[PDB]
């Protein structure tokens, strides 16, 4: 029992404007840790119909611990605004990060791709939780250079062995043919994910593209995934797998889940306690001078300064223990 | 590098 406010923290700096609010750098006064802090108007939620999003993830951030999921600290509410206390990813996206450098090395992809799947691994095996939108923009960088996903409204909970989910959504660019074409699909959506970012990763650009959504899912439901030619075989063999369009056929899509995935040779000598334990070598490491340095979140919201209603979330509080 | 992208739900 340790109730929060917004007293118990500064606010530093605008980490970035989400859609139905807004993420800042915050000091908690007591401890001197910072964190980012996101901060909805609760007028907003109801007014866009955000609340069940809200809530699922208020519970999925508190019903999960791992090393490469984002942990909550704090959750609280106030007349005015719901408030969510967040390990704070000095990394930044790895989408900035792509967005410079183009390609990222087969190694390189490979150490993402390990901490994304020992992650997905836990929320589908030990939470029964789908997250279903897997994506650069939610695969953020620690201060070290390990993968925190990030953005968690868009899960579906008690999803078992086999079980099945009927809610269109997504990100357009991201989203399984079984999700297209309306059809009952289950947690094999988060391997098609994977498959889209790691494709990403290789090969500089998404695999299916068309600025016109509709368009875009024709190619995601009809066309055959084509590679670079310089893409090594065990890539090109984990990628065909992950991006088969069958959900039955796909690398991850049987009853072993995750580690159908983690024995691809793609993963050869890979030791995945050690993936766990943080026990490998990150081969990029953010170049933050301090906990305040900025530098990987983009210009127009690190720059704007604002330095320092509607109805009562039943239950909505929470403080992690320790 | 494609435009950033944003999440949806029906
Ligand atoms: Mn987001
Ligand atoms: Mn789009």
């Amino acid at each position: 029992k340790h109730r929060v406010t917004m007293n118990e923290f500064e606010y530093l700096k605008l980490l970035g404007k989400g859609t139905f609010g807004k993420v800042i750098l915050v000091k908690e006064k007591a401890t001197g840790r910072y964190y980012a802090m996101k901060i909805l108007k609760k007028e907003v939620i109801v007014a866009k119909d955000e609340v069940a999003h809200t809530l699922t993830e208020n519970r999925v951030l508190q019903n999960s611990r791992h090393p490469f999921l984002t942990a909550l600290k704090y959750s609280f509410q106030t007349h005015d605004r719901l408030c969510f206390v967040m390990e704070y990813a000095n990394g930044g996206e790895l989408f900035f990060h792509l967005s410079r450098e183009r390609v990222f090395s087969e190694d390189r992809a490979r150490f993402y791709g390990a901490e994304i799947v020992s992650a997905l691994d836990y929320l589908h095996s030990e939470k029964n939780v789908v997250y279903r939108d897997l994506k650069l923009e939610n695969l953020m960088l620690d201060k070290d250079g390990h993968i925190k996903i990030t953005d968690f409204g868009l899960c579906k909970e008690g999803i078992k062995d086999g079980a099945t989910m009927k809610t269109f959504c997504g990100t357009p660019e991201y989203l399984a043919p079984e999700v297209l074409e309306d059809n009952d699909y289950g947690r094999a959506v988060d391997w098609w994910g994977l498959g889209v970012v790691m494709y990403e990763m290789m090969c500089g650009r998404l695999p299916f593209y068309n600025q016109d959504h509709e368009k875009l899912f024709e190619l995601i439901l009809m066309e055959e995934i084509r590679f670079p030619r310089t893409l090594g075989p065990e890539a090109k063999s984990l990628l065909s797998g992950l991006l088969k369009k069958d959900p039955k056929q796909r690398l991850g899509g049987g009853s072993e889940d995750a580690k159908e995935i983690m024995q691809h040779r793609f993963f050869a000598g890979i030791v995945w306690q050690h993936v766990y334990e943080k026990k490998l070598s990150p081969p990029f490491k953010p170049q933050v001078t301090s906990e305040t340095d900025t530098r990987y979140f983009d210009e127009e919201f690190t720059a704007q300064m604002i330095t320092i209603r509607r109805p009562h979330f039943p239950q909505f509080s929470y403080s992690a223990s320790g | 590098g494609r435009p950033r992208t944003t999440x949806f739900a029906e």
